């Protein structure tokens, strides 16, 4: 869910914030 | 093996700062 994207292409403070509880 | 692991590392600590009092939930995998 987590790694491959964002580990592969930066991901960016919105984007981070819907993997938000 | 390592730069996933490495970058995980940073990503929960990034995700800890923009969620902030919603708390959140990491899983690596799916
Ligand atoms: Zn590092």
């Amino acid at each position: 869910g987590i790694v491959e994207q964002c580990c592969t292409s930066i991901c960016s403070l919105y984007q981070l914030e819907n993997y938000c509880n | 093996f390592v730069n996933q692991h490495l970058c995980g590392s940073h990503l929960v600590e990034a995700l800890y700062l923009v969620c902030g009092e919603r708390g959140f939930f990491y899983t690596p995998k799916a």
